[PDB]
């Protein structure tokens, strides 16, 4: 499985670029898609979403009359048209799988992302620490809070959380709070209620060190927390 | 000559009908009458799952009481999600004269087969997000009739060619071979224990398996007709048949006599399925005159009708908790009653 | 709404199944689906090969029409289990050997498969073209086996053309069912496309004759 | 105006209650035997609209010419707009058996693909919408407050509403002979000699109920008028309570669908 | 021949006679013992309020 994608460069502002992906077997059609951003330096941000389909097409309040997304489906390419770009348009951008059933595990695979430097009632998430240092060995939670009650009436609690290890793309790790994701060690845990959450490690191995991010996928504009850093 | 087989033949089935008889001190009706009746059972419909395109042979839940899967002459098989009536998965078959499917115990796996002696195992997990094929069982020499899972990597089979089947998923060669019916073998059921299994065929008898040792152990006799279905009560020490001969009648396996029969004047056709419930206290039998009926299988009464199809009701399953009951029938539709 | 940002996701997923599974349904109300039947003979063998383990499907166009063909042969096991699965094919075709009448055990034995199949509760409005493969055969055999071997109350000539006339109305008297069925005799003439479109005629007859009986005109 | 007779004003009453309450008591066994198949809801939307065309139509009728009552422009026309709708509701649903039956002969292997319930149960809902969008539609001889370049409108719909009738049942009997012919010389004179017994009685019965009183009214339009021509409209304006008994007769009898049906009950 | 199926009949018989029974009176009080002592966790018997029921809508 693999999601390559490139574009980018240098832009005078007012100018325009399209960026693109490209997938590699993967089952193409059946999989919803997304754009996530970040900047230099700064946590994630959300951009854009067009579903399974090229029906439900969602954007954000930022960039509503910008940017729009479209699907070319049997060639296997997702594309994104930018207009107008402004100074706040420099960050990476970023592919993201995802699928929607009854069971399944969105937001499972990002792709290595691409640099785009231009010239020169939403649900509120929060997370206090930065930088804490950990003797390994040792156990060490990580919280985060909401400004708002993420359990629904059909009884999900709908929080997800990600690693990122320097130089990688992010990687699921509990995609919903109870339930951890294929391919991770089970000494990651996870508890929470109403809204307080928290992450818990058991024994902490050398290759934990890295950023975590907390997102809602209750209501529709997702937000994440900001950055929490491990250090040795 | 052969003719010294008759006398150790004859002697024999004299001596087990002399053992049977002794132990026969009062019946299951004479102990009974001091209990409690059920009254009276109303039940309604709560769903109905619509999709399918030609006549429905078989069915089975899920064990978290809430997914099920089905299959139709038509050449699909699809997984449903019973509370909310959605469609999970839709499933392109090959061949598509279909008369069986399982679910996995870990939900994880589901099986398929009919008259193209083949049984085969799908894949609902991959990393690619399609259900894929992983093995295709051959050799039987007749229709499969009906499979049943162990584990993750052992399932027996039954097919029309008088002979019981155990597998290995993991290499693709059966391990045991189950020989001693004389007609063709409709159906099966496990023990709560996963140790034993019924079976019961074309003969008018019904055999107890053992998994391990690879022999018979028990016969049971008294229908008189072809055996349709079959099912095992909760204690694993009795189990229910369902013949052609308008009957369903209830065997002991520590005893081994016929305790009780469920019959009424009013029915002349055959019974397809056959299931219980929680407690093992009621009987559900689906008919062949549209409609099902509920025995209390204590004292043989009936206690309700539950009729919503134009058509045969062929497949019916009682959910592991014991809210719902589902049942499938030739006009197309399932049905969730509660 | 009360639905939750992915459960309003797992309905849009659920009607792109439908709209699939419906596109696959009028696909198959054009092909026509035939049964195949007769004792293991011979004769099988030429009408597969001139129309171009349990069960052998068979697919051939003629004129923009899609058939397929369904040899049951090959099971051997009990017959009364599997053959309500074909309720609703639109032909039954049969297979008959003329010159198999001295083998009087062989044509007897076709005589009870054809008087079971054509009477069961299953096919009551279902047509039966009916095949008689070795008419090349029969004229030799003929000359010097007369037909009374086979049938003993034979008051006819014995001449060629007064006893294969003679077979036909063997095998129509037995229908009992003759206010809704019927039979479409034609002699295997081995040598054209004439196999084909007899067979083509025949199913042209039963759609017209079965629509005219949905909008309630008979 | 309301001049018949005063003693043959004395007998309609004596003929509409037997040539009216036969087809209310016909109408309704009709619909105690509907089971079901999708080209049977066409024989529906005429089993109903003769029975509300024929118990307004008959309380109507004996309101003016025999035992008398006025009205105006309200009261009146209340009740013109509903014996035209449900004539109109008689005809449009003699026209969709005859779109029906020419889609199961022309075409036949394309016939249960097309005619399908998403489009044989919304077909009926647009001539109920139509017929009830011409017979309020006056907004604004023998007939009190109508205009005359109405009743050239009336009949100007109409009559192509009965050349698709006498044209659908003169290509079922075409096509269904020159295909006897070529499956009975070689194939193997029987099948359109019991489709022209049974095809026949329908344009014998259609021809002579909507030809006489489609007759009369052209002589409003196309000139003047006399007397012993408003003393008849009132007995050839009884032939609707005679197309509307026979109908259970000509087709909902005419099956062996309705007849195994009728057996076990 | 047919002498090896004859022989192979008689043994299978022959194990099958000797296994150990009860009395048919104690194989059928153990079977009401059982359905008693689950009467309360059996919701098709005993209809549960609609509350808890997840089939009510
Ligand atoms: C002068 O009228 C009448 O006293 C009655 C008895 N009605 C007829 O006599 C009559 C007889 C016939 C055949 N039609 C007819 C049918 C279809 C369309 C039209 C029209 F008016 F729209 F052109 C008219 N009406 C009415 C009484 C209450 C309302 S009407």
């Amino acid at each position: 499985v693999q999601l390559v994608e490139s574009g980018g460069g240098l832009v005078q502002p007012g100018g325009s670029r399209k960026l693109s992906c490209s997938a590699s077997g993967f089952a193409f059609s059946s999989f919803g898609m997304h754009w996530v951003r970040q900047a230099p330096e700064k946590g994630l941000e959300w951009v854009a979403y067009i579903s399974s389909g090229s029906g439900t097409i969602y954007y954000a309040d930022t960039v509503k009359g910008r940017f729009t997304i479209s699907r070319d489906d049997p060639k296997n390419t997702l594309f994104l048209q930018m207009t107008s770009l402004r100074s706040e348009d420099t960050a990476m951008y970023y592919c993201v799988r995802s699928i929607y059933y009854y069971g399944s595990s969105p937001f499972d695979f990002w792709g290595q992302g691409t640099t785009l430097t231009v010239s020169s009632s939403d649900i509120v998430m929060t997370q206090a620490t930065s930088s804490v240092p950990v003797t390994p060995g040792e156990s060490v939670s990580i919280s985060c809070r909401s400004s708002k009650s993420l359990l629904h009436s059909n009884g999900n609690t709908y929080l997800y959380w990600f690693l990122q290890r320097p130089g990688q793309s992010p990687q699921l790790l509990i995609y919903r709070m109870s339930n951890l994701a294929s391919g991770v060690p089970d000494r990651f845990s996870g508890s929470g209620s109403g809204t307080a959450f928290t992450l818990t490690i058991s024994r902490l191995e050398a290759e934990d060190v890295g950023v975590y991010y907390c997102m809602q996928h209750l209501e529709y504009p997702l937000t994440f927390g900001a950055g929490t850093k491990l250090e040795l | 000559e052969l003719d010294q087989l008759r006398q150790e033949a004859e002697q024999l089935k004299n001596q087990i009908r002399d053992a049977r008889k002794a132990c026969a001190d009062a019946t299951l009706s004479q102990i009974t009458n001091n209990i409690d009746p059920v009254g009276r059972i109303q039940m309604r419909t709560r769903r109905t799952l619509r999709g399918h395109l030609a006549k429905i042979y078989a069915m089975h839940w899920g064990t978290d009481s809430r997914l099920l899967v089905s299959a139709s002459q038509d050449g699909k098989l699809i997984i449903w999600d019973s509370y909310t009536t959605n469609k999970v998965h839709a499933i392109p078959l090959r061949s598509s004269w279909v008369m069986t499917c399982a679910y996995a115990p870990s939900g994880n796996y589901v099986a398929c087969g009919g008259l193209d002696n083949i049984c085969s195992i799908y894949n609902l997990k991959t990393r690619e997000g399609n259900v894929r094929v992983s093995r295709e069982l051959a050799g039987h020499t007749g229709y499969l009739s009906c499979c049943r899972f162990l584990d993750d990597n052992q399932i027996v089979t039954s097919s029309g060619d008088t002979t019981c089947a155990l597998w290995d998923i993991e290499t693709g060669q059966q391990t045991t071979t189950f020989t001693g019916h004389t007609g063709d073998v409709m159906s099966l059921s496990l023990a709560p224990d996963t140790r034993l299994f019924v079976s019961g065929a074309c003969d008018a008898s019904a055999k107890l398996w053992d998994v391990r040792e690879g022999m018979c152990r028990q016969t049971f006799t008294g229908h008189e007709s072809d055996i349709n279905a079959i099912c095992f009560f909760p204690n694993g020490n009795a189990f229910a048949t369902g013949s052609d001969d308008a009957t369903c009648r209830l065997f002991d396996l520590r005893a081994d006599q016929e305790l009780m029969t469920y019959s009424h004047d009013n029915i002349i056709c055959g019974i397809t399925s056959v299931s219980f419930s929680k407690s093992g206290r009621l009987l559900l039998a689906g008919y062949d005159d549209f409609n099902c009926n509920v025995w209390d299988a204590l004292k043989a009464d009936r206690a309700g009708v539950l009729a919503g199809h134009d058509n045969r009701v062929s497949c019916l399953g009682v959910t592991d908790d014991g809210m719902a009951v589902a049942t499938g029938s030739w006009d197309s539709f399932l049905k969730i009653w509660n | 709404c009360t639905l939750s940002a992915e459960d309003k996701a797992a309905v849009e997923r659920s009607k792109m199944i439908d709209r699939n599974l419906r596109e696959d349904g009028e696909k198959a109300a054009r092909e026509v689906k035939l049964l195949l039947l007769g004792a293991g003979e011979s004769g099988k063998s030429t009408i597969v090969k001139q129309m171009k383990t349990g069960i052998v499907e068979t697919h051939f166009t003629f004129k923009d029409l899609h058939f397929k063909m369904f040899d049951v042969g090959g099971q051997r096991s009990e017959r009364k289990k599997w053959i309500h699965c074909f309720e609703g094919v639109t032909a039954i075709i049969f297979c008959v050997a003329l010159s198999d009448y001295d083998l009087m055990n062989r044509m007897h034995e076709s005589m009870k498969l054809f008087d079971s199949i054509c009477n069961n509760k299953w096919f009551t409005d279902t047509s039966i073209i009916l095949f008689l493969n070795k008419k090349d055969l029969f004229e030799e055999k003929i000359k010097k086996s007369p037909l009374t071997i086979c049938y003993p109350e034979y008051a006819g000539s014995n001449t060629y053309e007064e006893a294969a006339a003679y077979i036909q109305c063997q095998f129509e008297d037995l229908n009992k069912r003759k206010d809704t069925k019927e039979i479409y005799t034609h002699f295997t003439c081995a040598t054209d496309t004439k196999n084909v479109q007899f067979v083509f005629d025949a199913v042209t007859d039963v759609i017209i004759k079965n629509n005219l009986k949905d909008c309630g005109l008979f | 105006f309301m001049v018949l007779n005063p003693s043959q004003q004395l007998a309609i009453a004596v003929l509409s209650l037997t040539l009216g309450t036969f087809t209310v008591l016909e109408n309704l066994l009709v619909l105690c035997v509907i089971r079901c198949r999708p080209s049977y809801h066409f024989i529906g939307s005429l089993a109903v609209a003769d029975l509300l065309g024929s118990v307004i139509f008959v309380y109507s009728f004996i309101d003016f010419h025999v035992f008398h009552r006025k009205d105006s422009r309200n009261v009146f026309l209340f009740k013109l707009g509903g014996v035209t709708a449900s004539f109109t509701a008689s005809v449009g649903s003699l026209f969709l058996t005859a779109i029906d039956r020419y889609i199961s002969i022309h075409r036949p292997l394309a016939y249960k693909r097309i005619v399908t319930r998403p489009k044989a149960v919304v077909a009926f809902c647009l001539m109920w919408t139509i017929a009830i969008v011409i017979a309020v539609l006056p907004l604004l001889d023998i007939f009190p407050h109508i205009d005359e370049t109405y009743l050239m409108f009336w009949i100007g719909v109409t009559s192509v509403l009965l050349l698709f009738i006498v044209y659908a049942y003169m290509y079922i009997l075409w096509k269904a002979h020159s295909h006897a012919v070529r499956m009975i010389q070689r194939g193997t004179a029987r099948m359109d000699i019991r489709l022209a017994k049974t095809l026949v009685l329908i344009l014998v019965v259609l021809i002579i109920c909507w030809g006489p009183l489609l007759a009369i009214m052209v002589y409003d339009v196309f000139g003047k008028m006399n007397k012993l021509i408003k003393t008849v409209f009132a007995f050839c304006s009884m032939l609707c309570l005679l197309n509307s008994t026979v109908n259970p007769i000509i087709y909902a009898l005419r099956s062996k669908d309705l007849r195994h049906a009728f057996r076990s009950m | 021949a047919s002498i090896a199926q004859a022989r192979k009949l008689v043994e299978q018989l022959k194990m099958e006679a000797n296994i150990d029974r009860i009395k048919v009176s104690k194989a059928a009080a153990d079977l009401m013992a059982y359905c008693e002592a689950h009467a309360k966790e059996d919701p098709l018997l005993t209809p549960v309020p609609a509350s808890e029921n997840p089939f009510r809508e």
